[PDB]
RNA sequence: GAAAGUUAUAAAUGAAGCGGUCUGGAAAGGCCCGCCAAAGACGGUAACAGCCCGGUAGUUGAAAUGGCUUUCCCUCCAGAGUGGAUCCUGAGUACGACGGAACACGUGAAAUUCCGUCGGAAUCCGGGAGGACCAUCUCCCAAGGCUAAAUACUCCCUAGUGACCGAUAGUGAACCAGUACCGUGAGGGAAAGGUGAAAAGCACCCCGGAAGGGGAGUGAAACAGUUCCUGAAACCGUGUGCCUACAAGUAGUUAGAGCCCGUUAAUGGGUGAUAGCGUGCCUUUUGUAGAAUGAACCGGCGAGUUACGAUUUGUUGCAAGGUUAAGCGGAAAAAGCGGAGCCGUAGCGAAAGCGAGUCUGAAUAGGGCGCAUAAGUAACAGGUCGUAGACCCGAAACCAGGUGAUC
RNA sequence: AGGUUCGUGGUAGGAGAGCGUUCUAAGGGCGGUGAAGUCAGACCGGAAGGACUGGUGGAGCGCUUAGAAGUGAGAAUGCCG
């Protein structure tokens, strides 16, 4: 494009709105603030929270639970993800990570129950449920754990 | 594609250049997007006013509350005095912004193609120089028609392009390396070495 | 960069201070008292170009009604004679007949007299 | 400066699957002499935070409770 | 302590139009011709200069002193294994009680470090830590000392840059500025730029004591004459076209004769005897012409902004994916590299945990939250919010260091 | 782009489209045969506003498309003259 007929997108920049400069805009006098009450003075207003003497909702209800140090996560793999490799394929969580549906590993690999698959594959990982066990030999292939 | 020429003048053959960078659609919005931020990036931003806080003097209250016939003042370097400091005014800033990487190169892409979508664009097999003479590079100039502002592309060797023609106005050379969207926004011509399309084609 | 207030004030204010030429005293020379005889004045002029038509039938009736009494008729019986017979002359030229050609005015209210009697 | 979360509310909310606020009952500490069982049976349970409060409450627990 | 090199503090050389013609006080400007360029940066010259001047690119240059780098000189120097009998390895310390402090940690289940007062070890078959504490294990040797680089700042110096200001602005200070002035003192603290290209700064004549004028002269211009470029408004005057001394006036507007003119030429301009209608502007109020508040008039200055986060709408790129941060590279560039990390693709539960389910529950019951019923991410722009003075002006007061009994 | 119908008082307040000022970038311009500024006119647009002619002035300034803001004053017993 030539330098001298620039014209962005049309919808992507608008004008900004200044407050403050004459009544034929609308926003003159009070600049769109009101009639003299703490809301209308420089800086202010309340607390985020606050409710005007009244007992704010996070102190009439009580606390709960507590956080496990030894928390554990893990990677979700799902069934329907698991039917993009060839049949015959030993699955591996560093496989997983070199193809790139699996950005980190969080405390290991459990692969859940949900969708199809229909290719003969041995996988291992650190977790397996139920249901995903089932799916897999029921396709004809191995699971083991590692 | 393209005709190679001599830098004498005289046809050198044919050039073909690829399509997936010389032949896509250009994105005209992508385009101005990425010379906006650009051109917005180039600005030092050194500026900067004092408030009331900054300013030499104040601190003992004029004259007293009441009782006096004038108006209440606090201070003799409010906003209001005369030689008061600045309410808001300028600070010193960066303007600097960056888009991301696909789009960038989508916008060299679309602007490389229009210089060709419109014959703007020329490429010559070699450029050289024994000595750095003005009035040689001035002569070749004349002699590949591009009486316009032009942008110069060599890749290697160049012999002495840059000091050659250092000192002509609307003229600018680059390594094939500093290719910009800006930079070819801003000239009209292109005049690119076929030694600096294999890199151009290489990189991107 | 800084923008100073220059030549943008001034000549905002020289067009009132002209607007109100031909005023009392200061009205005519400084900003503040010429800007509110300027509104004033417009004001007035929306406000009296609606009541000139008013004054004006008002006008035309009274002489209409002058004319109209030296051919023992009141305004009233002859505006409905002329309502009744079917004629739609409205009272501006009514009245400029009766300011000058009394004779078509006269023979007008001839046709009111036949249709009112009738 | 990034903005702080209120450490207050957040050991008290939760944040669900649609992004609604999940919070428990305020009636259970001290005094179940005075109040019957169906009240207490439904007072062990958890509700939710209405859109009222949520109007007032989204800004300080915008990072995860 | 030498030798060599380099660098800093003066400098030298350095291409190309007196080109013709027009306007003009003056050419660097217009028109028509040329030339140089590793030099078309900047400034000056009677208006805008690559070719008039100082210069610039490039190439040279140092008697003297300072800085840096190599080489020589000079100076100083033990490091490997094999054995364990015996000896050594930081004492009023390490810890403990009491009272405080620092650790993100407010005495708390309070680990770790420091201070004041008392008590007070082991020493290689030994000692300390792993957030009270004991056992096992793992890691490490306190109560002695030194140590460059990556980091913070700029009163200064050399070379530069700015979608920074342009005389009420920008430093308080563009000018003999911390000066004049104010105060016992600490201390507070201004106003004030411009003749002209060149003084060519008005010889001489007339009025006057002079100041100041009228001619004459210089000048492109004196209506540029020693606050001197331009010269607005308030304010003060001189002359004249229309009206005005029986008339109750927020001063105008509508109708309108008479008199006087003649335009950006069009159902034009100035003044207006007489008639109808008509209680200024702002703020604050249920309500103001208000006998409620503010403004003597004119001019200048004077109030929602920026940085980092949150959320929502619009645009663009990619899309079950999206995207890099610090940093390397470089021209205060543009690519390229950098996947550490962040958001999304799975939820439920306080938690172990289970998982398209999960929690409650004895339950295959019911119910809550989810899936079926799936689009996000990066950047920019608008709206609002949070932390910062946060929209601008205004207290009486509080604390800390100093100056005052010349009243 | 052309129609039919219904509308068009308005304080606090919400939404939209614009005028003008200073600077930057590109294109294209005018100016000692007289720029900006200033003074006077009976011209043009729906408003903010924009031209044309003439006098003074004696050297700089517009236009188109984008961008960035120290962005527009009649009031604060506002500050300075
Ligand atoms: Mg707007
Ligand atoms: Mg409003
Ligand atoms: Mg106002
Ligand atoms: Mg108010
Ligand atoms: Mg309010
Ligand atoms: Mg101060
Ligand atoms: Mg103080
Ligand atoms: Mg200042
Ligand atoms: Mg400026
Ligand atoms: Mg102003
Ligand atoms: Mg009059
Ligand atoms: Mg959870
Ligand atoms: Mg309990
Ligand atoms: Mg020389
Ligand atoms: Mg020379
Ligand atoms: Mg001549
Ligand atoms: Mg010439
Ligand atoms: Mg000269
Ligand atoms: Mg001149
Ligand atoms: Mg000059
Ligand atoms: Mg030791
Ligand atoms: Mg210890
Ligand atoms: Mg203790
Ligand atoms: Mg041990
Ligand atoms: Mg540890
Ligand atoms: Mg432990
Ligand atoms: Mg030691
Ligand atoms: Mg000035
Ligand atoms: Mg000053
Ligand atoms: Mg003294
Ligand atoms: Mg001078
Ligand atoms: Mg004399
Ligand atoms: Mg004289
Ligand atoms: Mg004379
Ligand atoms: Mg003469
Ligand atoms: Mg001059
Ligand atoms: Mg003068
Ligand atoms: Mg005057
Ligand atoms: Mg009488
Ligand atoms: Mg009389
Ligand atoms: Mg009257
Ligand atoms: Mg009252
Ligand atoms: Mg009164
Ligand atoms: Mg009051
Ligand atoms: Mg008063
Ligand atoms: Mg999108
Ligand atoms: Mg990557
Ligand atoms: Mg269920
Ligand atoms: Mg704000
Ligand atoms: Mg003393
Ligand atoms: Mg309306
Ligand atoms: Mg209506
Ligand atoms: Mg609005
Ligand atoms: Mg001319
Ligand atoms: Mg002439
Ligand atoms: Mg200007
Ligand atoms: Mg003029
Ligand atoms: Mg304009
Ligand atoms: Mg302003
Ligand atoms: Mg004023
Ligand atoms: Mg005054």
């Amino acid at each position: 494009m030539k330098l001298h007929e620039l014209k962005p997108s049309e919808g992507s920049r608008k004008e900004r709105n200044r407050v403050g400069r004459g009544t034929g805009s609308g926003n003159g006098k009070t600049s769109g603030r009101g009639h003299k009450g703490q809301k209308a003075r420089s800086g202010g207003g309340v607390r985020l929270g606050f409710e005007g003497g009244q007992l704010p909702l996070f102190r009439r209800i009580p606390k709960r639970g507590f956080t496990n140090i030894n928390r554990k996560e893990f990677a979700i793999v799902n069934l329907d993800v698991l039917n993009r490799f060839e049949d015959g394929t030993e699955v591996t969580p560093e496989l997983l990570i070199e193809t790139g549906i699996i950005r980190n590993e969080k405390s290991g690999i459990k692969i859940l129950s949900d969708g199809n698959i229909e290719k003969k594959l041995t996988v291992k990982a650190n977790k397996f449920s139920a249901a995903a066990k089932e799916a897999i030999e029921a396709a004809g292939g191995k699971t083991e754990v590692i | 594609k393209l005709s190679l020429l001599k830098q004498d003048g005289t046809n050198a053959g044919e050039i073909t250049l690829n399509d997936t960078v010389f032949g896509i659609e250009p994105n005209e919005k992508v385009v101005v997007d990425v010379i906006l931020s650009q051109r917005a990036s180039l600005r030092q931003g050194t500026h900067k006013v004092k408030n009331r806080s900054e300013v030499r003097g104040g601190g003992r209250k004029p004259w007293r509350q009441k009782g006096t016939g004038r108006a209440r003042q606090g201070s003799i370097r409010s906003p209001q005095w005369r030689g008061g400091g600045v309410v808001f005014g300028p600070t010193p800033r960066s303007y600097a912004y960056k888009l991301p990487k696909k789009v960038r190169r989508l916008a060299i892409k679309s602007i490389l193609s229009s210089k060709v979508n419109e014959e703007k664009l020329v490429v010559l097999e070699g450029l050289t120089f024994d000595a750095p003479k003005t009035k040689e590079f001035a002569a070749f100039l004349k002699n590949i028609s591009v009486d316009t502002k032009a942008l110069i592309v060599v890749a290697g060797e160049s012999e002495n392009v840059e000091l050659s023609a250092r000192n002509l106005q609307g003229i600018t050379v680059i390594p094939a390396e500093s290719i910009s969207v800006l930079e070819v926004a801003k000239h009209d011509k292109l005049i690119i070495t076929k030694a600096a399309v294999e890199k151009v084609e290489e990189v991107l | 960069p800084r923008v100073k207030g220059g030549t943008v004030t001034r000549k905002r204010r020289k067009k009132i201070v002209k607007l109100a030429k031909g005023y009392y005293g200061s009205k005519h020379l400084l900003f503040k008292v010429a800007n509110q005889a300027v509104m004033k004045s417009y004001q007035y002029a929306y406000r009296d170009r609606r009541q000139k038509k008013r004054d004006f039938r008002r006008l035309w009736i009274a002489r209409i009604n002058a004319a109209a009494r030296m051919q023992d008729l009141s305004y009233s019986k002859l505006m409905h004679g002329l309502k009744l017979a079917g004629i739609d002359i409205n009272r501006k030229m009514l009245a400029d007949l009766a300011v000058n050609d009394i004779a078509s005015f006269n023979t007008l209210a001839d046709s009111a007299k036949k249709a009112l009697a009738k | 400066p990034k903005m702080k979360t209120h450490r207050g509310s957040a050991k008290r909310f939760k944040r669900t699957g649609s992004g609604k606020l999940k919070r428990r009952h305020g009636f259970t500490s001290h005094m179940f002499a005075n109040k019957s069982q169906k009240q207490k049976r439904k007072l062990r349970k958890s509700a939710m935070v209405s859109a009222g409060d949520f109007k007032r409450i989204r800004q300080m627990v915008a990072k995860m409770k």
